[PDB]
């Protein structure tokens, strides 16, 4: 039988400080006891001053990332280059996330 | 494209009126008549086939009148093909009632429901009207012995006595004259015939040239009998009453 | 016939300026934008003294920071007003914070070239939409059956539309008060009216930072038409 | 399928079939609608050009949307039909997701809506239709009377009539109604819808029908001779 | 939900339904009213699956509400087990039944007599002077066989209907907390407040 | 008068755009002849390429149809190649469907059939082609089968259409009055073809060269059109006697 | 594409004519004549096989159709719409009946699914009437024989005998002096020939005339044997030489 | 009358007066050629620099269909590429079932059947566009030009638009002088003349020339557009023989 | 006059009516200017307002970070149009990780305008457009008219007396494309060209909208004091 999901390992940390914030992750790729890549990004500069990582099965966290990344593009063009504040970004990821309730996006994602 | 050949006819007039409405009616009062009227004990429906040939086979004929189911029946005014699609409508829905809730449809619901059909027809869909006047026959335990009418509008209205097609003015007058509440079938029958007699544009009223039906609870006991008359049966309620 | 969406040899939509018609049949509303707050204006007009003024509803609130006045057919606009709360709701919901007025705005008239052989005409009714954000402050702006809205200053719409457009073109500054927009409404509302001015025929709205969109009280109305009358009685 | 657009904007600004649809309104029987203090009456004439009728079993010209709300109508008979079926399963349909019974101002605005949508959907024509809709609110003995028109319009009148000859009503509403004072008991606001349609009805044997409606889904129609007796009183008065 | 019970006596239908909702391990509630007035003279009660028993009553409420308004006349108690038997019968084979089972008491104003339905989440329907649901009817059908005449006033009715209750009480290893006891008779339909 | 731009009756009965279709069907200026022999099916057809620029080879109305059946149009050719496609298509379908060959007299009628359609809806215009199908049917022998824009078809002992199909018509008549016979007595169809040639030239009153015809013939089991070189050696033949 | 033409063709005037009709009633009346006769032990139906060519096969062309084994059916007015009418007729008696009770429909019952098709063409969407009138006639079991006209308006009606198209008029005036209660089906033959002689111009014989029966059973043309139920078909169309045989004793 | 303000309606001519006034958008249309030589085709069209601010050499009206079949058109631009994205899809299917390239034949049928629907129905308009076509195949080469009315045949020359009488014209005089044939280096040189004498029909505005080709031996069988050196070299000529 | 009533019905001469219809609604939209260096590409446009206490309507749209357009009539029409730009533009992004080139882009828009002359029931687009843009093949310059009718140039002008500004940029040719790597330059001669078609009227700080992209320059617009440099 097919299985649609995989594992690809990884982790990720994110940290808030007072006047800034950290958000880091390992760059090593995975698939059961192999190394894919040693070095292949997980965090990404999404604009508006977001950094965001979509850590599990690296699949599904490219096309999440993919697609909150077209997000900030289309509410640009919406809504007057308005900047997504970190808390508007936060409630769309939920609405991409959910789409996908009964067929989910196999990652763990922090902004 | 299309719509240079579209007639649209479900539109008002500058008056308020509906154009094929208005045009069926047109139709219609060119049909045969046919009239029905209620009793006591029962409701009579006599109507005048239009005219007919020697050559036509009468006794496996029906233009005028037909049965919807075992208490309910309808006369017909108007194109006999538009009736028949109607009336196969009617049937069904008398059934579904029937077997949603195991008991005969009341005369109302099945004449509400076929009106809003002809309704349907004058306000969506770009098609033409049915050019079809009912006069609807029938019995339930809530009202007893009712008669209905409805046209090509989708209106319909209850009545002790009515006409629809040709010669309804006429006949309209001579029923408002003649009829009383304390009325009878028997009687009922006579008027009927008397006033078809009287309006019709034959030079005289024949078997052959007549369907005829009655709805009686001179059935055995308490229950309702529909009667289909037949050619032989129309001649002699004709002779009975002292028209031939 | 002929197309609905068929151009004229002028290069106009004819169903568009058909529409355009209609809206000048309409009742007048005034809608004054200043940087106290954007003040709407309507002219009620009931056909008969037995109608309920009151339940003339030509004011309307969109969300809390968003006001519409409407002129023309007003029965057009409910569809249009239902789609403009759901739209600012909805990013509400998808965004956790307020809608921009020019977003609300063109988000309504995204719907009115739908039309076509969709719905089967354009609407028969122009909106003033009024409010406030963080971004571009208080805003008024004109929303019309075309799908073109321009951003106003002050704007009249309706019967008495070009008279008082030239109204406002004399009155009309940059330091305006919000209580000087609230008589400068009432004072071309009275002009341009068929019957006298008062708290029953006329409405007054305003739309600020602090307390959101209010429709006013015709008793707090009533009080800014008395003091209307005594300052122009005042020279 | 049929996607004409036969509803359309004219040159002057004007859509003729929406306008056509209330020529269909003027032709339709009276119908009045009067609110007291306590109570709302709704009047309606029945032309006598139809006699031999069963008025037992013929539609009745006042429809209970609800057990607390009514609704009147002038116009096209079947079109009405349609509005009122809508009507009475929104009715229902509120009652089931909600859990309240519709206000009065609900029901309106939603058979508004109705006639709306048939002037900008393709393939339709406008009801020729405009109806009195009145009743109480749930746990409410305010008054409700509204109306509404092909349009789509809406709003809420101390008193209105509709349908042939309302003109002329309408003015003997204008100047008998006393806002500041209404019809005080059931008696007066009956009485006085009554007279309102004895400048227009004929004769007030058959022609006049009356249906009070009172708070907590108290609804009644009256009957002939109840009816006659206002009618005869009202000449009484009159010959003087 | 659990036990539904019913008996039809001389002039009166009663229906007796139990007040517990269990979640889990917990009882959420131990006053809950398992039935619907479908019309003046007609009640519906109900046990099943959670969630599909009050969205079908009320579906069905709905529906008959519709038909009283539309028509200005209450369906007769045999036409409405009819209309809840065909939307079960249809549901049966759906994608996703209704897992519903009903008991309908009604007095028929025409005939001038009490009538009891019994229905289960299949779509069959039979007519009984009692019946019951589930497990029910094996604690307490043997009681009402023998005790039950169909000139029971409906006090000895209730007598009858306490001693089916203690029964259960006593055999069931589940407790249900009590029944709420409803009358439906020619003057309507009423609730017994002390039982 | 919108009664003549749709196929809607005419107060007389009467649908213009039908009679306007069976119209259009001349104006090609192109008349064709159809034939039975013993064992075949001759068809024989005018070929005009006035333009020196075309490419005369995919000049043709005649199409092979299936193996067995082969089609002669006459009228424009975007009408013509519209229903040689759907002519096929149904042959074709016709075989997979019953597991026989589709019958030359059975294809007539369903096309007869949506030629019929197009008078009857409004949406739809008739083709402006009258088809002539020919083939040895394997229970009917040597058919002719011809369809008109009216959705009309019936079969035929031979038969011509076109501009002067009435002077090739009665020519033909005349020869089957003498005979006495449904057919040409012929046993080969090289004969059947100088025939069918030599009646057309004395109808017409015109000489033929070899790039003047286009010539089908259909034997058991396959149709075939002839190249100029064999139509030539026809023209020979007729010559020389 | 897609068909925009989902209006009626067909609408009242203002005198309450609908014109579509009407005109196609006018095709049916320009249209070659055929009648139908009924006798007490069977129908008859004909036509003249009215030829466009004398190169063209005539008896490729069948005026006379079976429908069922019991039923047939001819026409006058525009013969690619009878084609289609038949065709569909054939089916409908199949989906709409045979396939639900086993046996073939009753005549009354085809008659009125082939006058619901007609009817339909009256009244929907972008389609004109049918431009024909169809007489069939046929036998059951409850019924007996029967013979029926269908109009273009989709209306029907039963007949002892009659006509329809060029010579209708005439014809049907004919019928009425000869036509009795008593006739056998070789005296509706005889009188059918003498009827449709007069409507002819040109040659009158088996090849020229097209006549079928519905009759005695025919267990001849079954196809198979075993089954005594099952004794054959009532339709019977009859051959060129035996309609020459009856034109002799004339 | 009012025959001829709706498409597919058969005049009492029978013929279809939309299609003939979609045939006047393409004589109104700028002039191309197509030229059938030994072992392929040329294909050559008139662009009119309605400005200077045109950017030479980049406004291409030439298009490919597969890589074995050029397209060419005279009359409504957009027209044409619609029709060509069809082709394209057409040839695309083709090849996904068969395996094999479109035949030329077989590609023009395609279109043909494509164009022949737009005068079916009144809810369409007829393609205001003449299209030369054609390329090589498995059976050497075919040249086509296809017609509003959904009329096409093969041609030895082809030519449409506002200059088609005195293309014609000298396509004629090719075809008598050369029976045994023409090259494709040949076929390319006249061409670019033909073009050239066509534009005295639209002399007003001066022009730029466009020519590709399809050829065996040139070209492997593929189609090319001819560039550099080669037009150049076709210019040349072609302006040597108008002085 | 009888062949007007649609946009599926030709002209005895061949002319569809509405399309022309539409072209005249660019005619009578306000102006503006594109133009282009082998390094960058200009748009200008003279915005237009309804009266003095209205705003000036936005004419030029940003479709992507290296393309956008400028817009002449109706305004509904250009954001449609621009909206289906900006969706093409993401789709090849998306999928082949690929900005869209510009020529390609003009062949979207040719097609998507060309099936509403053909059809019944819809309409012609009411808008004319200029797309300017950077790719891999440098600057370009498109002019889109809602015929189907996509052309590239050097430079152009649409709207009302763009005949001025059309004629200006003729002349000047051969100057301003050769203003590379000076995007100020470039400008001005767009400033200058747009003038050329200004009657009474002069340019104003919330009047003119300026628009650039190039080598290194995203597609960026300028309006309020942005512009006030270049009055
Ligand atoms: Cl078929």
């Amino acid at each position: 039988q097919f299985n649609p999901y995989g594992d690809n390992g990884g982790t990720i940390l994110g940290i808030a400080g007072e006047d800034f914030a950290v958000l880091a992750g390992d760059t090593r790729n995975i698939t059961d006891y192999s190394i894919n890549s040693r070095y292949e990004p997980k965090v990404f500069d999404c604009g508006d001053n977001i950094v965001m990582s979509a850590n599990g099965f690296a699949a599904d966290g490219d096309a999440l990332v993919k697609r909150f990344k077209n997000s900030v593009k289309w509410y640009h063009f919406d809504h007057n280059d308005k900047k997504l504040s970190i808390n508007s970004a936060a409630r769309n990821i939920q609405h991409l996330l959910y789409s996908r309730r009964f067929f989910p996006y196999y990652v763990y994602n922090i902004i | 494209g299309s719509r240079r050949y579209d007639s649209r006819t479900t539109i008002f007039s500058p008056e308020g009126r509906l154009y094929q409405v208005e045009y069926a009616l047109e139709s219609i009062s060119h049909a045969g008549t046919a009239i029905g009227i209620m009793a006591s004990d029962g409701i009579v429906l006599a109507a005048e086939r239009k005219v007919t040939s020697t050559l036509l086979e009468q006794d496996t004929s029906t233009e005028k009148l037909y049965k919807l189911n075992d208490k309910i029946a309808v006369a017909v005014a108007g194109l006999t093909a538009d009736a028949e699609i109607l009336i196969n409508t009617a049937r069904i829905h008398a059934q579904n009632y029937l077997k949603t809730y195991n008991e005969d449809i009341p005369v109302e619901i099945l004449v509400r429901r076929l009106s809003d059909i002809k309704q349907g027809y004058t306000q969506h869909g770009g098609l033409r009207p049915f050019g079809v006047s009912f006069i609807y026959a029938g019995y339930d335990d809530r009202y007893g012995y009712q008669l209905y009418t409805s046209n090509p509008s989708g209106n319909y209205t209850g009545w002790k006595a009515i006409s629809v097609g040709a010669n309804t003015s006429a006949a309209q007058t001579l029923l408002q004259m003649d009829y009383k509440d304390d009325m009878k079938v028997d009687d009922a029958i006579e008027l009927a015939l008397k006033t078809l007699s009287k309006t019709t544009d034959s030079s005289a009223l024949t078997y052959d040239r007549l369907e005829f039906a009655t709805i009686r609870k001179g059935a055995n006991d308490g229950e309702v009998y529909q009667k289909i008359f037949k050619p032989q049966e129309i001649k002699d309620i004709l002779v009975k009453t002292g028209i031939t | 016939d002929r197309g609905v969406s068929t151009f004229s040899p002028e290069g106009r939509l004819f169903q568009v300026e058909y529409s355009l018609e209609a809206i000048k049949l309409g009742s007048t509303a005034i809608g004054i934008a200043t940087k106290e707050g954007v003040v709407l204006g309507v002219e009620k007009r009931a056909t008969s003294p037995l109608l309920e003024s009151d339940s003339i509803e030509k004011i309307v609130e969109i969300d809390r920071h968003i006001g519409c006045a409407m002129s023309g057919l007003t029965a057009d606009a409910r569809s249009m007003i239902e789609h403009a709360r759901t739209a600012a709701v909805t990013h509400n919901l998808y965004y956790d914070e307020d809608i921009n007025v020019e977003s609300l705005t063109q988000s309504v008239c995204d719907l009115a070239l739908r039309f076509g052989e969709l719905m089967s005409r354009p609407f028969g009714v122009a909106l003033l939409i009024a409010g406030h954000d963080a971004d571009d402050g208080y805003q008024l702006f004109h929303a019309e059956p075309s799908g073109t809205f321009y951003r106003y200053n002050a704007k009249a719409i309706g019967s008495g539309s070009e008279g008082a457009q030239a109204e406002l073109l004399n009155e009309w500054h940059s330091s305006l008060t919000l209580k000087e927009a609230e008589l400068l409404v009432l004072k071309i509302l009275k002009q341009v009216m068929e019957e006298k001015l008062d708290e029953n025929n006329a409405q007054l709205s305003c739309i600020t930072k602090q307390d959101g969109f209010k429709i006013y009280d015709n008793e707090k109305t009533a009080e800014l038409i008395k003091e209307l009358k005594e300052k122009e009685a005042a020279e | 399928g049929y996607d004409r657009a036969l509803s359309i904007f004219s040159p002057d600004g004007h859509i003729f079939q929406v306008e056509y649809a209330l020529e269909a309104v003027k032709r339709g029987t009276c119908a009045v609608g009067v609110k007291g203090k306590n109570c709302v009456v709704l009047g309606c004439e029945r032309r006598s050009t139809l006699k031999l009728q069963d008025t037992r079993i013929t539609p009745s010209k006042v429809s209970k949307i609800d057990s607390h709300v009514v609704l009147s109508f002038s116009g096209l008979n079947a079109d009405s039909r349609i509005l009122i079926e809508k009507a009475r399963v929104e009715a229902q349909s509120h009652r089931l997701t909600l859990e309240d019974p519709v206000t009065v101002e609900y029901l309106t605005r939603y058979v508004a809506g109705v006639q709306q949508r048939y002037t900008q959907s393709g393939g339709v024509r406008p009801f020729g239709v405009s109806t009195l809709i009145a009743g109480f609110d749930p746990r409410d003995d305010e008054p409700k009377l509204y109306q509404t028109e092909p349009s789509g319009i809406y709003s809420s009148w101390s008193a209105q009539t509709i349908g042939r000859n309302s003109k002329t009503v309408r003015e003997f509403l204008e100047k008998n109604y006393d806002r500041k004072e209404p019809p005080a008991t059931v008696e007066e606001c009956v009485k006085l819808t009554v007279r309102s349609l004895l400048e227009v009805v004929q004769t007030g044997a058959k022609n006049i029908e009356i249906t009070v409606v009172k708070p907590d889904s108290d609804i009644v129609a009256l009957s002939s001779e109840e009816i006659n007796q206002y009618v005869t009183q009202i000449e009484q008065e009159k010959q003087e | 939900m659990d036990i539904i019970l019913g008996i039809r006596v001389q002039d009166s239908v009663i229906l007796a339904s139990s007040k517990a909702v269990t979640r889990g391990i917990s009882v959420l509630k131990d006053s809950d009213d398992k039935t619907r007035q479908l019309s003046p003279h007609t009640l519906m009660s109900f046990a099943g699956e959670a969630g599909d028993t009050v969205q079908f009553a009320e579906y069905i409420q709905a529906n008959i509400q519709l038909y009283s308004i539309r028509e200005d006349y209450e369906l007769s108690p045999q036409a409405v087990s009819s209309f809840v038997r065909q939307e079960l019968a249809k549901s049966i084979r759906s994608r996703r039944p209704y897992q519903v089972n009903v008991l309908i008491g009604g007095y028929d104003k025409k005939k001038n007599k009490p009538e009891l339905y019994q229905i289960d989440y299949l779509g069959t329907k039979v007519e009984l002077p009692y019946g019951a649901h589930g497990y029910s009817g094996f604690y307490t059908f043997s009681l009402l066989d023998h005790h039950y005449r169909p000139d029971m006033t409906t006090e000895e009715g209730l007598d009858l209907l306490k001693l089916c209750v203690q029964e259960l009480e006593k055999r069931m290893p589940m407790d249900f907390k009590g029944v709420i006891v409803k009358i439906v008779d020619k003057d309507g339909i009423r609730q017994v407040d002390d039982f | 008068g919108y009664d003549r731009h749709i196929t809607i009756f005419s107060p007389e009965g009467r649908l213009y755009q039908v009679e306007y279709a069976f119209k259009a069907t001349n104006q090609t200026n192109i008349n064709s002849l159809a034939v039975r022999g013993k064992d075949c099916t001759v068809v024989i057809s005018q070929k005009k390429v006035p333009d020196k620029l075309l490419d005369p080879t995919t000049v043709s109305y005649i199409f092979c149809i299936s193996r067995t059946i082969g089609m002669v149009v006459n009228g424009p050719i975007p009408d013509a190649r519209n229903a040689a496609l759907r002519a096929k298509a149904e042959a074709a379908e016709f075989r997979y469907k019953y597991g026989y060959d589709m019958p030359c007299d059975v294809l007539a009628k369903r096309m007869a059939n949506l030629s019929q359609i197009y008078t009857q809806r409004a949406y739809m215009r008739p083709l402006g082609v009258i088809l002539t199908f020919v083939s040895v049917d394997e229970e009917l022998g040597p058919s002719i089968y011809k369809t008109d824009p009216a959705g009309y078809y019936v079969g035929y002992k031979a038969t011509a259409t076109g501009p002067k199909q009435q002077e090739i018509t009665t020519n033909l008549e005349n020869h089957f009055k003498k005979s006495k016979i449904d057919h040409i007595n012929e046993e080969s169809w090289e004969k059947v073809v100088e025939f069918a040639i030599t009646h057309m030239i004395d109808a017409l009153g015109t000489e033929f060269s070899k790039n003047d015809l286009e010539v089908g013939v259909a034997t058991k089991d396959k149709f075939f059109t002839l190249s100029a070189e064999n139509i030539e050696e026809r023209l020979v033949a007729i010559a020389e006697q | 594409m897609t068909d925009r033409y989902s209006f009626s063709l067909t609408t009242f005037s203002p005198s309450g004519k609908l014109g579509q009709i009407d005109y196609a009633l006018t095709a049916v009346k320009q249209g070659v004549t055929s009648l139908g006769i009924k006798a007490t032990n069977g129908v008859v139906i004909a036509t003249e096989k009215k030829s466009s060519s004398p190169l063209a096969m005539s008896e490729t062309l069948s005026k006379v159709s079976l429908l069922t084994p019991d039923i047939g059916a001819v026409y006058s007015g525009m013969g690619p719409d009878y084609r289609v009418l038949v065709d569909k007729s054939r089916k409908v008696a199949h989906t709409s009946y045979k396939r639900i009770y086993g046996e073939y429909p009753p005549t009354k019952l085809l008659v009125s699914e082939v006058a619901k098709i007609m009817q339909e063409a009256t009244q929907s969407g972008g389609v004109r009437p049918f431009g024909v009138s169809l007489l069939i006639a046929g036998h059951d079991e409850f019924n007996g024989f029967s013979l029926y006209q269908v109009d273009p308006s989709g209306s029907y009606f039963p007949w002892k005998a009659t006509a329809i198209g060029k010579g209708s008029v005439a014809a049907k005036t004919f019928l009425e002096k000869r036509w009795n209660d008593e006739l056998e089906l070789e005296d509706a033959i005889h009188i059918a020939l003498l009827t449709l002689k007069e409507s002819v111009e040109g040659e009158f014989n088996g090849d020229t005339i097209e006549l079928a029966i519905i009759g005695d059973e025919n267990p001849d043309l079954l196809g198979y044997t075993g089954i005594p139920t099952d004794k054959g078909p009532r339709f019977r169309k009859l051959t060129s030489q035996e309609i020459n045989d009856r034109l002799e004793a004339l | 009358t009012g025959y001829d303000l709706s498409n597919s309606v058969f005049s009492p001519d029978g013929r279809n007066f939309q299609v003939e006034y979609a045939v006047k958008a393409v004589e109104n249309g700028t002039t191309s050629i197509g030229i059938k030589c030994n072992d392929g085709v040329v294909f050559a069209v008139e662009k009119l620099i309605t400005s200077k601010l045109l950017v030479p050499q980049k406004n291409v009206k030439i298009q490919v269909v597969d890589r074995h079949i050029g397209c060419v058109y005279s009359g409504l631009i957009p027209d044409g590429r619609h029709l060509v994205n069809r082709g394209r899809e057409e040839a695309a299917s083709f090849k996904k079932l068969y395996k094999t390239p479109i035949p030329i034949p077989a590609f023009a049928d395609r279109l043909g059947q494509y164009v022949q629907a737009h005068t079916l129905y009144n809810s369409v308009r007829p393609f205001g566009v003449s299209t030369i076509f054609g390329g090589v195949d498995k059976n050497g080469a075919h040249l086509y030009m296809l017609e509003p009315s959904g009329s096409y045949w093969g041609y030895k020359g082809a030519a449409t638009g506002k200059g088609r009488q005195s293309a014609k014209a000298e396509l004629e005089k090719l075809v008598d002088h050369h029976p045994e044939g023409l090259s494709a280096r040949e076929a390319v040189k006249q061409a670019a003349k033909i073009i050239y004498l066509a534009h005295e029909d639209n002399k007003e505005k001066d022009f730029e020339l466009e020519i590709s080709w399809c050829s065996l031996s040139e070209t492997n069988g593929l189609h090319k557009f001819v560039k550099g050196d080669l037009l150049q070299e076709a210019i040349d000529f072609a302006q040597k023989e108008i002085n | 006059n009888n062949y007007d009533g649609d946009t599926v019905t030709f002209s005895p001469t061949g002319r569809l009516f509405q399309v022309e219809y539409a072209l005249e609604a660019i005619k009578q939209g306000s102006v503006t200017v594109g133009l282009r260096s082998n390094t960058h590409a200009v748009l200008v446009a003279l915005k237009r307002n309804a009266d003095e206490l209205s705003s000036y309507q936005k004419k030029i749209i940003k479709c992507d970070e290296h393309m956008g357009l400028s817009l002449a009539g109706l305004a509904p029409d250009a954001r449609v149009l621009s909206n289906y730009l900006r969706q093409q533009c993401n789709y090849s992004s998306l999928v082949f990780n690929r900005k869209l080139a510009v020529e390609r882009a003009g062949h979207l828009l040719c097609d998507k305008a060309q099936k509403n002359t053909q059809s019944y029931g819809g309409r012609p687009y009411g808008v004319g457009l200029l797309i300017i843009g950077y790719d891999k093949s440098g600057a370009h310059l498109l002019e889109f008219q809602p015929s189907g009718n996509v052309t590239e140039l050097y430079g152009t002008a649409i709207g009302a007396r763009s005949q001025g500004a059309k004629t200006y940029l003729e002349r000047t040719l051969d100057t301003f494309i050769k203003i590379d790597g000076n995007p100020d330059e470039l400008i001005k001669a767009g400033v200058e060209a747009i003038s050329q078609s200004l009657r009474d009227e002069s340019l104003t700080v919330d009047n003119l909208s300026i628009a650039i992209v190039g080598k290194d320059t995203p597609f960026t617009i300028y309006d309020g004091e942005a512009v006030a440099k270049y009055i």
